[PDB]
């Protein structure tokens, strides 16, 4: 009725702070893993060159 | 009963009709004449275009049909022919050089080209050994575009020939063509890499000599005749009939071709 309640009440602030920091860390890790992937596609000049060769030019 | 397979590759209908009339009138109906697009034996191909299923494109100077201008000349021109795909599809001769520029993998195509060159090289060295020449002349177009197909062609042809023990001399297209038309007695055996220009050179030599029939060696193993003009087609048919086992008919066709090139059918 007296002791354990008081010590729990004393614990609350530090635990709240640490859990907030942990959530911020999770969000930071989520953001840090985001990279924009620039894809590379076959240049159409080679396609045009192959078209010309097929014409026997 | 027997069958002769006619292949058409860029040939005008007049030449095909002339060939059909010649065979029908000379053979007399004993051997039927069917038309197709690919064959391995008993086949005559009409037209400049290369048919599907041929890996070697040898041509010689037959003694009987020597033109008076080119009397006594003896030179064998063998053109290496890579496998031919459908007209829409990209040909190997062009794929082998464009895919490398585009970065695409070129392993299977290289393997196929290597096999074709080895077979063509083996044919060329066999002809050179039979004729007794010690050195053969490789012909490669020196254009920057064909900087990969020719490189493989040289790397393989020289390797096989040197393994056989003969010498190889590399040259371009213009110099060899001029030499072959003007002074052909200085060349015994000339191999040609697979390019459009080389094909035209082979046709020009086959025509300037007086009109001859080119021999195509196919993948299945065999020899098929090839012509592009009335006289050349007539000679090709005569050789084909000779192969079937007809001597008198072959001689008659050859004589008719020698006398009346453009109207052999009526001449005989």
């Amino acid at each position: 009725d007296i002791m354990v309640p008081s010590f729990v009440y004393n614990k609350l602030p530090v635990i709240h702070f640490l859990q907030e920091k942990r959530a911020e860390q999770k969000l930071r890790r989520v953001l840090d893993e985001t990279y924009t992937e620039w894809t590379e596609e076959l240049d159409q000049a080679h396609v045009t060159d192959a078209i010309t060769r097929s014409l026997n030019i | 009963s027997k069958q002769l397979t006619f292949i058409s590759a860029g040939a005008t209908a007049a030449v095909l009709q002339s060939a059909s009339a010649i065979v029908s009138k000379v053979a007399g109906g004993r051997v039927q004449t069917k038309t197709a697009k690919e064959a391995g034996r008993h086949a005559v191909v009409v037209g400049p275009e290369t048919p599907i299923g041929v890996h070697t494109a040898v041509t010689e100077v037959p003694k009987s049909a020597q033109d008076p201008l080119f009397s006594g000349v003896s030179t064998v021109v063998v053109r290496a022919v890579l496998p031919r795909a459908a007209p829409d599809s990209v040909q190997l001769r062009d794929a082998l050089d464009v895919y490398a520029s585009a970065g695409i993998d070129t392993k299977e195509e290289v393997r196929s080209a290597t096999e074709a060159f080895k077979k063509s090289a083996e044919v060329a060295v066999g002809k050179a050994k039979a004729k007794g020449v010690k050195r053969i002349v490789l012909v490669v177009k020196q254009a920057s575009k064909h900087n990969c197909i020719n490189e493989l062609f040289k790397k393989i042809s020289t390797e096989t020939i040197e393994s056989a023990g003969l010498t190889t001399e590399v040259v371009g297209t213009a110099a060899v063509a001029n030499q072959l038309i003007v002074n052909p007695e200085s060349l015994g055996v000339v191999l040609l890499n697979d390019v459009a220009a080389t094909e035209q050179i082979e046709l020009a030599f086959a025509g300037v000599v007086g009109g001859v029939s080119r021999v195509y060696h196919t993948v299945e193993g065999g020899k098929i005749s090839a012509g592009h003009s009335f006289k050349s087609v007539a000679l090709a048919v005569a050789q084909e009939l000779r192969e079937l086992g007809l001597s008198s008919e072959a001689d008659k066709v050859e004589a008719a071709a020698s006398k009346n090139p453009r109207a052999v059918v009526s001449a005989l």
